[PDB]
C-alpha cells in the first residue's frame, strides 16, 4: 500500500489524493498547486478565513470554487477534481486539514522525517546543530530519510529537555528527575 | 466532521481520479459493506423500492433501505457464499411468488421451492407480496360459519367466514393443535361439495423447526387431509429475511383462492416469530428499535398483514379468506408490545391458560377472555338456540365457583349453580384429534343447557356421552339427519330431542 | 407556479428524502405530489435539513420509489376539499374520493393544518344533551358542544356504543355529523358504512347528516396520523363556515397517538416514556384544542379511546383522560357481570353532573346512587370471606338495593338488536330519574333483582316484575 | 495461502485485520496469525470494506502488537473426524487436550456446516426409557427426540445429566457425544475420570464415546464455536458412520451467552436484555443440525442455565422451539428437597401423547396433574389457613398430594455419595403400576415420610415398616 497510512478524519480523502496522483506521479506538482491555493485562501480573508466554515448552497459552493480556480491557472486537476469533491460533500473547514495531511504524506515520499526539542526556553544555535548532527550520525535518522528537528519552547517543563523524533523519545528532564527524588524521599 | 458513505476509499480515489460511477451503477453496484446476512451496495441509482436483486454470487435479496449512499438490501443468502466487492445486477421486479391451485397438497417454502420435493407446482400465476386489503365497498358482511367441532369453540367463540381470531396463550402448550383441529374438521365439507362450504386451508408455519413440519405433514397425511391443505413453511433455520416475507408471501398465495371466489383459511402460526424476525432485520438495517427492541413500526407490517383477510362483496363473488393468527405470550404477558398490538388488530381473541390444562380442561380455553365480537352471526342457529343461556350458567358458575373457595356460606341456589357448572365443564372438555360434527354438539348442549346432566354424575359424564350419541345414532338418526338438513330445531324437534335425552337420562 | 423538482434520495420507509431545486424549499407542513403507477404519493414536509434535502413522510405506501425520481410540489398544507356535498361520502386521507359514488363534488378546499381557536373566540356553554341511556342520563349527563371520552379497553364493543350514540343522538338531531375511524377494521367499516346507509343517515339520493372518513390501519402510519386532521377540517368547515352544529365521532384516538409514536422513531425522535412520541402532549393539544364550541359553531366529540390492556395509568391514556372534557370509562369487568352499558358507574365521571346543572334533584339522586355503590364495593371484601353475617340490617337492604340498581342500569341497546336481539330501550332523562328516584326510597324494593336486569324504565321493571310473577 | 494482512485493530477479541492484498478471505473463512504463544486462529465475520475484514479471535488476544502478519487459513477450520476422535478430548480448534497425541484422521470436515433439509428427515415415536420415575411419568425419553433441561445451577445442571449418561448411555450401543460449553473445568475432569472408569473410554481399551469439552475460562470467542466443532463430531457419526448417536449438550446458555459478549463489540444494536439481534437465527442454525435424518437418529440433551430462572428472558425462550421434550428443575422444587427436582407442572413432552404412552398411561398422568394442579392452587388456601379450614373432599386431595410429592423423591445413583442414599432405577412398566396404585389410594395409609427418597410402590411399603419400628 502507498507509503505512511494516516486515515485522518476526512485524511481518507488526503490518502486518496496521495495515491491517486502518486500513480499520476505529480505528488510535488500537486502539492506545489494545493500549497499555491491553500496561500492564496489564506491571504484571502473575507471568505476563506472568514467564511472558511460553511452556509453556503451547493450552488453558491460551486461559484466560490470557480472562482478560487480562477486565480490559478496552474492548478493540476487531481487537486481541482478534490475541489470539486469538497464542494460536493460541502466540506471547505477540511481544506487545510487535508493540506496538512497531504503534506505530512507528501514529505513521507520525500522522505523528510520531522522531530522536536522541546525546552523551557529556546537555546543555542551550537547546541541545535551539535544535536542535528548527532540525530542524522544516530540510526534513529535512516539513510534517505532526512531530518527536519524544531526545537520549541515550552514554558510548562521548567528546565530539562526532551528530544523527540519518528516518536521515539529521549526525555532527560528536570521535572522527572525531581518527581523521582521527591516521591523516593516520600519512602 | 461526520462519516459520509463516499468516505470508502476505492469510491473516493475514483472520484479524486475524475473517474464517476458512470451510471453503470444505475443498474449495477458494487457490494462495499456486507457480513451479517445484510449488505449495502453503493449503485443501483434506478432500482424500485422492495425490489428483488439477483446478488452476483447467485442469491436473491429484498431491498429495503435506499440511502443515497449505498442501498440496503437484505440478503436471502447464507454469508459464506456472498463476498465482498461484487456486482449484483438487479431482478427489476418486486418481490413476487407463484400463486395458483396447484399449491394444494405441497409443502413450499417463501420462494415457492416445494420442499417436500412433490416437483414442480402448477401456479396459475405470480402475485406481489403486498398487495392493498380491498375496501369497505368490496367487502360482503359475513355469516358463513366455520367450525372446529370442538364445542367450546363452536359454542364459545363461533368463528365465521371472512374473520380474524387471535389464539393467544403460553408457548407451545400444543398452541398449534387448536388450529390443527380446525383443519381436521374441514374434512367433512372437503371431502363433500358445494363450493362455498369448502375451505381449502393454508398452514403457515414460521420459526418452527423441521421435525415440526413434518410431524404436522405426518398427521395430516395419516388424517389424509393434506391433499386440500398448503403448507407454507419458513422453518426457523430458512434466514430471518425469508421469515419476514414469508407471512405476506403466504397471504398472497390465499388470496389467490379468494380472489377466485373461493373459501379459505389461513392459520399464522407463529407472528410472535415473524416479530422476532422483523425484529433483527430492523436491527440490521439499524433503524432506531421500537419499545421492546421491536421495531417502531412493528404495528404497520402486522396490521396490513392482517387486514388482506375477509369476505368479499357478491360483485367480488364473496370468496373468503379466513385468518387464524396465532401469538405466543411469553409468561402470558398481553402487556408485552407484541401482543398488545395484535389484540386491537383482530377480531376476537381466543384466551388460552396453562392452568387450566393442567386443571385438565383439555381444549384449556380461557372463556373469560375469549371473545368473538361477530359472535353468532355466524353461528349455526340450532347452536345458537341451545347455547342461549350457556355464556350465563358459565358466567353465573364463574363467580360462585371464586365465592366458595373462600368459605363463604353456601345455599341450595349456589349449589344448584354448583351441580350445573360442573358438569357444563365437563361437557366442554374434548380429546384432541377428535373434531365433532354440530349434529352432535347440538344434542349434547340440549341436554345440558336442558339441566338433564345435573343429574348425570360427574364422573361418569364422559360415559353418558359416549354412549347418548350412540343411541341418538341408533335410534335418533332421524332427528340427526333433520339437525344436519334443517340447521334449527323447530318446535317438533325440540320437543323430540328433550323427548330422547330423557329416554337416554332415564339410562 | 413551476413546481419545485425534487429527486428522491432515500426511501427509508415512510420517511422518504426529497431533494428540491436550490434556492427554494418547500415549507414545513407543505404537500408534494409524486405521480406513481398508483395515483400521486403525497408526501407532507415536516423538516428541512438542509441544502434544499427535506425530510418528509409519506400519505400512501412506498413501494416502487426509485430513487432520483421527480417529485412535484403542490405548495401548501394537504388540501382536502370541503363542501356540504361532502356529506355521505368516504373520503381517505389525501382527500381522494373512495365514496366510490364517484367525485366529491368540491366546493371549497382548505388545508388539514389550522391553527386551533384563540382564547377569546372559545365561549363555554352549558347546556345538556341526554342519549336516553339510563346511565349515562343520571351518571354522566353530556353537555352540548361536550367533548364526551369513551375510554376502555380492548373491543368492549367500543364501536357499538358508538353506534348506539349515533343511532339515537345522530338521527334525532338536526345539526351534520362527522363519523372519522382511525384505524378502523375494514369490517368494522363496512358494517358501518352498511348501518348507516341502511338508518338512511347516508340516504343514496337523499341529504346526508353525516360525513365519512373511514382510515384503514393498513394505510401507513403517516397517512394514519392526518386521517385525524382531515377529519377536523370537515369539522370546521360545518362549525364555522357553515355555522350548523356538528356532532363529531372520531374512533379509535389511541391509534392516533399511536400511529404517531410510530413514525415518532423514523423522525429520528429519542423515545419517551413508554416509548411514546416526545411530541405526545403538543400532538394531543392541537387536536383537542382545534375541537371546541366557538362564538361561531358548536361541535360534540364523542372520541373513542383504547386504553391498553385498561392501564389508564398509561400516559397516552392518561394525557387523554385530562384533555377530554366528560370522562366514561366503560370496564371489562362490567362487561363480564353481563351489564350492558359496559360503563363502570364508578369511575364514569363527568363534571357536568352538579346540582345547579341537572339541578338539586337529580344531583341528590345521584349522591345517593354513588354512596350506595361505594358501600356495596367496600362490602364485597367482608362479603368475600365473612358472608352477609357482620353486616348491619341497614348494610342488606343497602347490598339488596346496589344489586337492583346494578341491574337496574342494564339496559338494553337499538345496536344490539343484533349483538344481544334484544329491543332496545331509550328513556328520556326525567323519567329516568323519576324511575331512580323511586328505586332509592324502596317504593319498588319488593320487586326481584332478575325484575330489574336487563329492561328499561319503572314501568318496565314492574313489567319484567309481572313476567317473573307469571 | 500467501493471502496476508496486519492487524489494524485488537479492539477486544474481535482484532480487526487489514487485508493489503486485493484478494480478500471470504465470510467464515479463518486465519492464523502465527505468536510466540503458538498461532491465534481468527474467523472471519464481517468485511467492513476498504479490505479490512473484522474477525472472531478463537483464542485470547493478549499480547498482541497492531500490525502483526495475518496468514489466511481460508475456509472454516476443519475438525478432524474418524473413529479416532472416539475417547479424545479435542480443543476447540481440535487439539487434543487428552494428550494421546495428534489425531490422525481420514476426513477433517468444516466446523461450519448446513443443516440437513426438510427433504431428509425421520419422524421417531420410539419410546426411551430412563429409569428415572418423574421422567418416566411426565416426560418420557424418545429416541432421537432433542430433550431439554431448563434451570440453572440450583439444580446442579450437571448432576442431572450424570444420572442420564449413566442411565442412558451404558444402554446405548451406538456413538455417543459430550460436548460442554463453558464447563467448569473439575466437573468436566471429574466426568473424564468417570467415563474412564466406567469403561465408556479406555485409552489403552476401546471408547465409545468422544468428548468436547470447552472450559469457562475460555474467552467468549472461543466457547461461540465449541458447539459448532461439537455438531460436526455428530455429523460424521450420523451421517458417514450411520450409527446411532447419543449428544448432550451442557451448557447451551452458555453457547447464547458468548454469542450476546461478542455481538456488542462486532457491532450490533443490542436486542432485548443484551442478546444478540441474531440471536433466534444462531439458536436456529445449532439446533437444525441436530436433527434426526434418514441416515441417523441423534437423541441430544440441551442443558439451559436460565439467567436467575426467568424463563421470560429471550435465550430459554427461544430453546422451547427447538425442543420436543422439556423437564424443567425448579428451585423451589429444590428447596423442598426433591431430586429430581422436576417441577412436575412444568414438564411436556409430544411424547405424553395417549396413542403413544397408552390411554391407561394417559390418564394416570392426568390424574396426577390435576391432583397437583389442585394441590398448587390451594397453597394460598393452606398458607393463610389451615388444612382443617379446607374442605373435606379438598383434605384427602391435599393429603394425596403430599404423598405424591414425596412419592416423585428417587434416589439418585450418580449422586448416590451427595444424597447418602443407595440409588434406584425403576422400569417404565413399574412405574405405571406404583403410581396407579398410589392414585387409588391403596397403600395411602402409611407415613408421608415413607413416600419420601425411596424407589417403588414396594420400596415404600418396606420402608414404612422401616419407620414403624
Amino acid at each position: 500500500p502507498p507509503p505512511v497510512r494516516l486515515f485522518g478524519v476526512e485524511g481518507t480523502y488526503a490518502t486518496a489524493l496521495y495515491q491517486a496522483a502518486a500513480k499520476n506521479s505529480s505528488i510535488d506538482a500537486a502539492f506545489q498547486s494545493l500549497q499555491k491555493v491553500e496561500s492564496t485562501v489564506k491571504k484571502n480573508p473575507k471568505l476563506g478565513h472568514l467564511l472558511l466554515n460553511p452556509a453556503l448552497s451547493l450552488k453558491d459552493r460551486n461559484s466560490v470554487i470557480d472562482a478560487i480556480v480562477e486565480t490559478h491557472k496552474n492548478l493540476d486537476g487531481y487537486v481541482v477534481n478534490l475541489l470539486k469533491v469538497l464542494s460536493e460533500n460541502n466540506r471547505l473547514g477540511c481544506f487545510e486539514k487535508i493540506a496538512s495531511d497531504f503534506g505530512v504524506l507528501n514529505d513521507a515520499h520525500n522522505g523528510l522525517l520531522k522531530g522536536t526539542v522541546t525546552s523551557a526556553e529556546p537555546l543555542d544555535p551550537k547546541s541545535f546543530k551539535r544535536i542535528e548532527k548527532a540525530l542524522s550520525a544516530s540510526k534513529l535518522v535512516g539513510q534517505g530519510k532526512s531530518l527536519k528537528l524544531e526545537n520549541v519552547v515550552k514554558p510548562e517543563i521548567k528546565g530539562g529537555l526532551i528530544v523527540e523524533l519518528g516518536d521515539k523519545t529521549v526525555d532527560l528532564s528536570i521535572s522527572t528527575k525531581i518527581q523521582k527524588l521527591n516521591k523516593v524521599l516520600e519512602d | 466532521t461526520k462519516a459520509q458513505p463516499t468516505e470508502v476509499s476505492s469510491i473516493l480515489e475514483e472520484r479524486i481520479k475524475g473517474v464517476s460511477d458512470e451510471a453503470n451503477l444505475n443498474e449495477t453496484g458494487r457490494v462495499l459493506a456486507v457480513g451479517d446476512g445484510i449488505a449495502r451496495v453503493f449503485g443501483l441509482n434506478n432500482i424500485q423500492a422492495e425490489e428483488l436483486v439477483e446478488f452476483s454470487s447467485g442469491v436473491k435479496g429484498m431491498a429495503l433501505n435506499l440511502e443515497p449512499g449505498q442501498v440496503g438490501i437484505v440478503l436471502f443468502g447464507s454469508d459464506r457464499l456472498v463476498k465482498e466487492g461484487e456486482l449484483v445486477k438487479r431482478t427489476g421486479n418486486i418481490v413476487d411468488v407463484p400463486v395458483g391451485p396447484g399449491l394444494l397438497g405441497r409443502v413450499v417454502d417463501a420462494l415457492g421451492n416445494p420442499i417436500d420435493g412433490k416437483g414442480p407446482i402448477d401456479a396459475a400465476g405470480r402475485s406481489r407480496a403486498q398487495v392493498k386489503a380491498p375496501g369497505i365497498l368490496p367487502r360482503r358482511s359475513v355469516h358463513e360459519p366455520v367450525q372446529t367441532g370442538l364445542k367450546a369453540v363452536d359454542a364459545l367463540v363461533p368463528i365465521g367466514r371472512g374473520q380474524r381470531e387471535l389464539i393467544i396463550g403460553d408457548r407451545q402448550t400444543g398452541k398449534t393443535a387448536v388450529a390443527l383441529d380446525t383443519i381436521l374438521n374441514q374434512k367433512r365439507w372437503n371431502n363433500g361439495s358445494d363450493e362455498s362450504k369448502k375451505l381449502y386451508c393454508v398452514y403457515v408455519a414460521v420459526g418452527q423447526k423441521r421435525s415440526t413440519v413434518a410431524q404436522l405433514v405426518q398427521t395430516l397425511e395419516q388424517h389424509d387431509a393434506m391433499k386440500y391443505s398448503i403448507i407454507v413453511a419458513a422453518t426457523a433455520s430458512e434466514a430471518a429475511p425469508l421469515q419476514y416475507l414469508a407471512p405476506f408471501t403466504a397471504a398472497s398465495i390465499g388470496e389467490w383462492f379468494r380472489d377466485n371466489g373461493k373459501h379459505a383459511l389461513i392459520v399464522y402460526d407463529d407472528l410472535s416469530k415473524q416479530a422476532v424476525a422483523y425484529r433483527q432485520l430492523s436491527l440490521l438495517l439499524r433503524r432506531p428499535p421500537g419499545r421492546e427492541a421491536y421495531p417502531g413500526d412493528v404495528f404497520y407490517l402486522h396490521s396490513r398483514l392482517l387486514e388482506r383477510a375477509a369476505k368479499l362483496s357478491e360483485k367480488e363473488g364473496s370468496g373468503s379468506l379466513t385468518a387464524l393468527p396465532v401469538i405466543e405470550t411469553q409468561g402470558g404477558d398481553v402487556s408485552a408490545y407484541i401482543p398488545t398490538n395484535v389484540i386491537s388488530i383482530t377480531d376476537g381473541q381466543i384466551f388460552l391458560e396453562a392452568e387450566l390444562f393442567y386443571k385438565g380442561i383439555r381444549p384449556a380455553i380461557n372463556v373469560g377472555l375469549s371473545v368473538s365480537r361477530v359472535g353468532s352471526a355466524a353461528q349455526v342457529k340450532a347452536l345458537k338456540q341451545v347455547a342461549g343461556s350457556l355464556k350465563l350458567f358459565l358466567a353465573q358458575y364463574r363467580e360462585v365457583a371464586a365465592f366458595a373457595q373462600f368459605g363463604s356460606d353456601l345455599d341450595a341456589s349456589t349449589k344448584q349453580t354448583l351441580v350445573r357448572g360442573e358438569r357444563l365443564t365437563q361437557l366442554l372438555k374434548q380429546n384432541q384429534y377428535s373434531p365433532l360434527a354440530t349434529e352432535e354438539q347440538v344434542p349434547l348442549i340440549y341436554a345440558g343447557v336442558n339441566g338433564h346432566l345435573d343429574g348425570i354424575e360427574l364422573s361418569r359424564i364422559g360415559e353418558f356421552e359416549s354412549s347418548f350419541l350412540s343411541y341418538l345414532k341408533s335410534n335418533h338418526n332421524e332427528l340427526l339427519t333433520e339437525i344436519r338438513e334443517k340447521g334449527e330445531l323447530s318446535k317438533e324437534l325440540l320437543a323430540s330431542l328433550k323427548s330422547a335425552t330423557e329416554s337416554f337420562v332415564a339410562t | 407556479s413551476t413546481p419545485i423538482t425534487g429527486k428522491v434520495t432515500a426511501v427509508i420507509g415512510a420517511i422518504v428524502d426529497v431533494h428540491f431545486e436550490q434556492s427554494e424549499l418547500p415549507a414545513i407542513l407543505n404537500a408534494l405530489e409524486i405521480k406513481t403507477p398508483q395515483g400521486k404519493l403525497v408526501l407532507e414536509v415536516a423538516q428541512h435539513l438542509g441544502e434544499n434535502t427535506v425530510r418528509t413522510i409519506a400519505m400512501d405506501g412506498t413501494e416502487g420509489l426509485v430513487r432520483g425520481e421527480k417529485v412535484l410540489d403542490t405548495g401548501g398544507p394537504i388540501s382536502v376539499p370541503v363542501g356540504r356535498e361532502t356529506l355521505g361520502r368516504i373520503i381517505n386521507v389525501i382527500g381522494e374520493p373512495i365514496d366510490e359514488r364517484g367525485p366529491i363534488k368540491s366546493k371549497l378546499r382548505k388545508p388539514i393544518h389550522a391553527d386551533p381557536p384563540s382564547f377569546a373566540e372559545q365561549s363555554t356553554s352549558a347546556e345538556i344533551l341526554e342519549t336516553g341511556i339510563k346511565v349515562v342520563d343520571l351518571l354522566a349527563p353530556y353537555a352540548r358542544g361536550g367533548k364526551i371520552g369513551l375510554f376502555g379497553g380492548a373491543g368492549v364493543g367500543k364501536t357499538v356504543f358508538i353506534q348506539e350514540l349515533i343511532n339515537n343522538i345522530a338521527k334525532a338531531h338536526g345539526g351534520f355529523s362527522v363519523f372519522t375511524g382511525v384505524g378502523e377494521r375494514t369490517r368494522e367499516g363496512n358494517d358501518l358504512y352498511r348501518e348507516m346507509k341502511e338508518t338512511g343517515v347516508i340516504n343514496l339520493e337523499g341529504e346526508s347528516k353525516v360525513a365519512l372518513v373511514f382510515g384503514q390501519m393498513n394505510e401507513p402510519p403517516g397517512a394514519r396520523a392526518r386521517v385525524a386532521l382531515t377529519g377536523l377540517t370537515i369539522a370546521e368547515y360545518f362549525r364555522d363556515e357553515e355555522g350548523q352544529d356538528v356532532l363529531l365521532f372520531i374512533d379509535n384516538i389511541f391509534r392516533f397517538t399511536q400511529a404517531g409514536s410510530e413514525v415518532s422513531a423514523l423522525l429520528g425522535r429519542i423515545p419517551s416514556a413508554v416509548g411514546y412520541q416526545p411530541t405526545l402532549a403538543t400532538d394531543m393539544g392541537l387536536l383537542q384544542e382545534r375541537i371546541t364550541t366557538t362564538k361561531k359553531g358548536s361541535v360534540t366529540s364523542v372520541q373513542a379511546v383504547y386504553v391498553p390492556a385498561d392501564d389508564l395509568t398509561d400516559p397516552a391514556p392518561a394525557t387523554t383522560f385530562a384533555h377530554l372534557d366528560a370522562t366514561t370509562v366503560l370496564s371489562r369487568g362490567i362487561s363480564e357481570l353481563g351489564i350492558y352499558p359496559a360503563v363502570d358507574p364508578l369511575d364514569s365521571k363527568s363534571r357536568l353532573l352538579d346540582a345547579a346543572v341537572v339541578g338539586q334533584e337529580h344531583y341528590d339522586v345521584a349522591s345517593k346512587v354513588q354512596e350506595t355503590l361505594q358501600t356495596y364495593k367496600s362490602l364485597q371484601d367482608i362479603i368475600a370471606i365473612l358472608g352477609m353475617d357482620e353486616l348491619s340490617e341497614q348494610d342488606k337492604l343497602t347490598v339488596e338495593r346496589a344489586r337492583k340498581i346494578q341491574r337496574f342500569l342494564s339496559q338494553p341497546f337499538a345496536v344490539a338488536e343484533v349483538f344481544t336481539g334484544i329491543p332496545g330501550k331509550l328513556v328520556r332523562l326525567k323519567d329516568t330519574v323519576a324511575s331512580f328516584k323511586a328505586v332509592l326510597e324502596g317504593k319498588y324494593d319488593n320487586i326481584p333483582e332478575h325484575a330489574f336486569y336487563m329492561v328499561g324504565g319503572i314501568e318496565d321493571v314492574v313489567a319484567k316484575a309481572e313476567k317473573l310473577a307469571a
